[PDB]
């Protein structure tokens, strides 16, 4: 079932401003995406559907077609409920969603990225997890995050409070 | 050497307190022997045809 | 991304590289670019996941300390309009102070562990990192000073940093080579702190509010620094650096604090006593045994030369430098006379909160570690009986709230066999406690069954006193009854039975 719905959003439902006519998929998102949040069965192995996970991640970060905070509110919680369930299964499928966060350290749309990039290491603490080249590039992501948060338009006490990254697992 | 500092103060008894014959033991021997394949083995399924 | 490409793409790149390598074998095709040395840059010593950030943050406070100097002038007499030029680092310092807190709260094991002895999974730290940790401690001295209200209400946050920082030191390899002056600089900061408390007692003698920095910033962190060096049992690098002369100055000044008596010095004594106990174990010199200085081999006199001791302005009689620090034999007779008299609570005496915690943590470091050990083992048992005698002598005080501190301090003293101690002190006091417990409940049991609200609140205060006494005596014996339980069970003892009935 998830394999079929994986290709239902074609590039975040074609987030580019092309048609903006039939946004009923976003309306139907409150019923199909909510079903996936009620179960966590993708924990064990055999998950070659990382393209669908990327499509869901890019759907949250790209909602230019009929933008609605209330409608997109379910998508924000959809990503959070999925990362806490399963992780440490790959590395390419995780760096790509965080590639925008690593490059754009001041984007207002990075909120779905920074919590996932922080909650997942918190629930793992490299226990039963094998590091890779993804672990080598995380200090670079934190190095630019600190400078941008300080030098580039010092953030308010509200949003910067959520920028309290862990930066754990030293060596 | 013990069962006086601890042990007998609580409700407990020695394992072989009343045994005229000393307990005989079974150990693991490293001699590779031939034994029939067990059913429902995780691997090596054998079916007679 | 360039680091986690698919298997098909990686295979194509490897095939292209191998095919290209075969084609360049002829005609001597070879391209070489780069200019670097593999002696040091090749290894991970260039960046061990933190090296590239240590001076990034070390220099971060270097300019931050430069900017707050202008802010110091801003808060001194104004005319600077708070200097809003570089508040970005000020806001950053507000958001990086948790980072410099949680980082070492769980990774401190890696820092302290030596490469020769692994502690945990990863603890093999380079010598440069250990030296760089001292610089952070050296930079911590300039982080906070007599001006503590300059940066606002972040004092509890920052003092937590040096607590963890003081627990992430080595003091062994950093003192072997490198810039050892930074550790003495921290001791020189304590020397500045020593001048602060020396001025504080001067204000105390005068009978002010300009020296509250010491009791809130350095005193909490100086104590754990001596505990950490004592818990690790590192030993030296506290007196071999010729900095214990400042420690000696504190000992004399803090003792001159004890001999005084005034209402102003009330909350300073419990904090001063804790630091004194910490410093007592840290000092590798018997401050109370001048006679043992002959076989010292670690005193200031025998560090370099007698000339090296007279240049700084100290005569050869280093053991007599302390004006008020008698031989421990005199101290034992001093407390023993007090124990025989049976003094009251902190009203008449004040010795309990100043100096008896000092040798309480000092005697174990030498009683069974120095001479006459695999110096006075019997006196250690004698002190344990004496310290327990002053607690029972003070039973009945409505509000003293110093029993709980005393019981924790004397925890390691209980490691003395002393078979006669059970019949000497433990039995008579527990018998007196039982009679006191029975009297109060008898005053409550039959009275309730004999207005009602008048007596209901009467028993609440008395039971609180008993519970305070009960929780002050039990920890002393709870570590003693289990130690000798094996001996008591193997050889039945009549007195041991009586203790069971009294507690039962």
């Amino acid at each position: 079932h998830v394999l079929d719905v994986g290709f239902l959003p074609d590039m975040r439902a074609a987030a580019s401003l092309d048609t903006a006519t039939f946004s009923t998929t976003e309306m139907a998102l409150a019923l199909n995406r909510y079903l996936c949040l009620a179960v966590l069965p993708l924990i064990t192995k055999c998950a070659p559907l990382f393209a669908g996970t990327e499509h869901r991640a890019i759907m949250v970060d790209s909602m230019l077609h009929t933008v609605y905070r209330l409608s997109r509110g379910r998508s924000l919680t959809k990503a959070q409920r999925d990362v806490i369930e399963d992780c440490l299964m790959a590395l390419c499928r995780y760096i790509r969603p965080s590639m925008l966060q690593h490059l754009l350290r001041r984007l207002v749309f990075d909120v779905p990225i920074l919590n996932e990039f922080a909650k997942m290491p918190l629930k793992l603490l490299t226990n039963h997890y094998e590091r890779c080249w993804k672990y080598y590039c995380l200090p670079t992501g934190w190095a630019n995050f600190g400078v941008t948060s300080e030098e580039e338009l010092h953030l308010t006490r509200k949003l910067f409070w959520g920028i309290f990254d862990s930066l754990a697992h030293k060596k | 050497r013990f069962f006086a500092i601890c042990g007998l103060q609580e409700g407990f008894e020695p394992f072989a307190i009343n045994m005229q014959r000393p307990v005989t033991t079974w150990f693991s021997k490293s001699l590779p022997q031939f034994e029939p394949v067990p059913p429902e083995h995780p691997h090596y399924e054998v079916a007679r045809m | 991304p360039y680091d986690t490409l698919t298997a098909k793409e990686k295979a194509r790149d490897r095939e292209k590289a191998q095919e290209l390598l075969k084609f360049l074998q002829m005609n001597g095709y070879a391209v070489t670019r780069g200019l670097k040395d593999m002696e040091l840059d090749t290894s991970s010593i260039e960046k061990r996941f933190a090296f590239g950030f240590l001076q990034q943050l070390l220099r971060w406070m270097d300019i931050s300390q430069e900017f707050i100097a202008h802010l110091e002038a801003v808060v001194s007499s104004g005319r600077v309009e708070k200097s809003p030029h570089e508040q970005e680092i000020k806001f950053f310092a507000k958001i990086l102070l948790p980072l410099i807190n949680q980082y070492f709260t769980n990774h401190c094991l890696y820092f302290l562990s030596t490469p020769a002895k692994v502690l945990g999974s990863g603890g093999h730290a380079s010598n440069k990192e250990k030296e760089m940790i001292t610089s952070l401690f050296c930079k911590l001295a300039a982080l906070v000073r007599h001006r503590v209200s300059l940066f606002g209400t972040d004092a509890p946050a920052v003092v937590n940093c040096l607590h963890i920082l003081a627990r992430s030191l080595d003091a062994r390899t950093v003192m072997k080579s490198g810039p050892e002056i930074v550790k003495a600089g921290l001791r020189s900061f304590f020397e500045s702190a020593s001048e602060d408390i020396e001025k504080m007692v001067e204000n105390l003698r005068l009978g002010g509010q300009n020296l509250t920095y010491t009791t809130v910033a350095l005193l909490p962190v100086l104590t754990t620094l001596f505990q950490h060096i004592a818990q690790h049992q590192f030993g030296d690098d506290v007196i071999l650096d010729d900095v214990q002369v400042s420690c000696y100055r504190t000992l004399c000044s803090i003792y001159s604090l004890g001999t005084t008596k005034n209402t102003y010095v009330e909350k300073l004594r419990p904090a001063l006593g804790e630091c004194l106990a910490r410093l007592a174990a840290a000092m590798p010199v018997a401050f109370l045994e001048p006679q043992l200085n002959e076989y010292n081999a670690c005193s200031v006199y025998t560090t370099k030369s007698p000339r090296e001791r007279a240049i700084l302005g100290l005569p050869n009689s280093v053991e007599e430098m302390c004006p008020d620090i008698p031989v421990l034999d005199r101290l034992m007779a001093d407390i023993g006379g007090l124990a025989e008299s049976g003094a009251r609570y902190t009203e008449m005496p004040h010795v309990i909160e100043i100096t008896l915690p000092m040798l309480c943590s000092y005697l174990p470091r030498w009683w069974e570690r120095g001479p006459e050990a695999p110096v006075t083992s019997d006196h250690l048992n004698s002190l344990l009986g004496n310290i327990l005698r002053i607690i029972v002598n003070n039973l009945g005080i409505d509000e003293a709230t110093w029993m709980k501190r005393l019981a924790v301090f004397a925890q390691p003293i209980v490691s003395r066999a002393r078979p006669e101690l059970l019949h000497s002190h433990f039995i008579p006091t527990i018998g007196r406690l039982r009679k006191r417990a029975g009297k109060v409940v008898a005053e409550e049991e039959q009275l309730r069954l004999e207005e009602a609200e008048e007596g209901e609140l009467l028993v609440r205060d008395e039971f609180s006193v008993l519970c305070r006494d009960l929780y002050a005596l039990y920890p002393l014996l709870i570590r003693y009854v289990d130690n000798n339980r094996a001996h008591w069970l193997t050889e039945p003892n009549a007195n041991a039975e009586e203790l069971f009935r009294m507690v039962g």
